[PDB]
């Protein structure tokens, strides 16, 4: 069901290796929902494609707002099974440090911070 | 762009002034209230949160312990760990209400319908109660017959002992100013009412008629004659007796009070209970649930970071709003300098709580207002907060949630 699945890391490596600079600033990011998060909807496009000056906060915020409530509620983003003490981070550094091995970069959303 | 949720709201949400006398939802921090400046039901039962806090000069936790159910509406149940003596306290209601007639020739006056249907219901609990028992009300009762009244803050009690069948009321009231007057008193010539006394009595008979219940001997026990108090005071010193009355029923020991085993006004009330009070009303912000939650299962409420930005808000609005005299050599920070760092701190803070995370500069910033941020009353608020969330201070608050360079 997840994106690695639906997609073979060979498909996945061909997307990541040129959707890169058909938009050679932008960077690739699936975003999904935690599976075992009870509380929040299921926003469906899993496939995004980022500004790289960005911080993690604006992504943060668009997911907010598409996710369509009120920044008054706990929103969690983690990074592979690793997250920011540092919201401040541009989705650059971000891309560098915790990209996967396919050139995408994975994150999952919760409610919570649990493992 | 530059602001998305940089919003107050939620439980950083401070009412609109429009929601001043409307908002029972929520008890915001008064930040210019003192004890003179009287008592309401919210801010009664906002006090009651001080209960369970180990830490307060009301703390209850050790007389009782909470009822394992609900059996009393509008009220609080407690179980005393030294007696067989259960003990319920009524949440607040502003309809807790009786006016009497100042003039003897008239009748009794009349008790609020809520506060009657509370008597019945305090009636058909005792009918089937196999324990003794102790109900504490607060009310206000004010003459009728008289232009200018006074809503006068006083407290009920009752007990009920099974093994006698017999109900005990008793009224706690600390006299406040001009409860009384010479004029009228003259002018009676001595048939003159100064308390509902008449019509409450009527009251509770009327509500245990149909039952097995005898009527103990009713009690007013008045204190604080000449201490002579603002109608302010005396809802503090309401809240007090609550909290005497709980321990004394929860020891079995009789009641003690100024005048009648208290040495002194202030021995009673104590600076310190004092302290406790202002605190709770001027510092804190806090939900009705909230309050049920103390009570109902014991407990102390933490206080949180959204309650110290709620409390800033009401500091800042109250001082942006009014128009101060402005006068000559003066010794500290205007208005303008306390505002601005005002509004820097509840930023920053909002900042550490939705993003968890503060710029340099910004904390630079911060450093440079810390001391107008410490000094007379706006000082007294965040030292407060400072306290209750654990920290040396705004630096040390802060400076974990600092990005460097």
């Amino acid at each position: 069901k997840t994106f690695k699945q639906r997609r073979t890391f060979e498909q996945r490596v061909e997307d990541v290796r040129l959707i890169r600079e058909q938009h050679p600033t932008k960077i690739p990011v699936i975003i999904e929902r935690y599976k075992g998060e009870k509380q929040l909807p299921v926003l469906d496009k899993t496939k995004f494609l980022v500004p790289d000056h960005v911080n993690m906060s604006e992504l943060i915020k668009i997911i907010r707002r598409r996710l369509q409530l009120n920044a008054n509620q706990a929103f969690f983003l983690l990074v592979n099974g690793h997250s920011m003490v540092s919201v401040s981070t541009p989705i650059s550094e971000v891309y560098e440090s915790e990209k996967d091995e396919d050139g995408f970069l994975y994150m999952v959303y919760a409610s919570q911070e649990t493992f | 762009d530059i602001d998305e949720f940089d919003l107050l709201e939620g439980d950083e949400k401070l009412p609109g002034d429009s929601e001043l006398d409307k908002t029972t939802s929520i008890y915001p921090p008064e930040t210019s209230w003192e004890v003179n400046k009287g008592m309401n039901s919210s801010r009664l039962h906002k006090l009651y949160s001080l209960f369970f806090d180990k830490s307060s000069a009301f703390y209850l936790g050790d007389d009782v312990s909470v009822l394992e159910d609900k059996p009393l509406t509008g009220a609080y149940g407690f179980q005393s760990k030294k007696n067989d003596q259960q003990i319920f306290l009524f949440r607040p209601d502003s309809d807790y209400v009786a006016g009497y007639h100042v003039d003897a020739k008239s009748d009794a006056g009349w008790v609020n319908d809520k506060l009657d249907r509370r008597l019945s219901e305090i009636s058909e609990f005792c009918s089937k109660a196999t324990q003794p028992a102790t109900f504490i009300l607060p009310f206000v009762e004010m003459p009728t017959d008289i232009t200018k009244g006074v809503q006068h803050q006083v407290l009920l009690t009752i007990s009920y002992d099974p093994k006698s069948k017999q109900l005990t009321p008793t009224v706690y009231d600390s006299i406040g100013r001009d409860t009384y007057s010479e004029s009228l008193s003259s002018y009676f010539k001595g048939k003159y009412r100064t308390t509902c006394d008449e019509i409450l009595t009527q009251s509770i008979e009327k509500a245990i008629k149909s039952t097995d219940f005898t009527l103990g001997k009713f009690t007013r026990a008045a204190y604080n004659h000449q201490n002579r108090l603002t109608e302010g005071n005396c809802g503090s010193y309401t809240f007090r007796t609550i909290k005497e009355v709980i321990s004394s029923s929860a020891q079995g020991t009789e009641v003690k009070i100024p005048g009648s085993g208290y040495i002194t006004s202030n021995s009673y009330l104590t600076s310190q209970h004092v302290q406790d009070i202002e605190s709770c009303i001027k510092y804190r912000n806090l939900g009705v649930v909230d309050i049920e939650s103390a009570l109902t299962e014991g407990k102390t409420l933490p206080v949180q970071l959204s309650e110290f930005i709620v409390a800033l808000e009401d500091y800042g609005k109250l001082r942006s709003q009014q128009s101060e005299k402005s006068m000559l050599n003066f010794i500290g920070y205007s208005k303008t300098a306390k505002l601005t760092a005002v509004e820097l701190l509840i930023g920053i803070l909002n900042d550490i709580k939705g993003k968890n995370e503060i710029s340099e500069s910004q904390y630079d910033k911060l450093v440079k207002e810390v001391d107008c941020l410490m000094d007379s009353s706006l000082g007294k608020l965040v030292q407060f907060h400072l306290k209750n969330l654990g920290a040396e201070s705004l630096q040390k608050l802060v400076l974990p949630c600092v990005k460097f360079d």
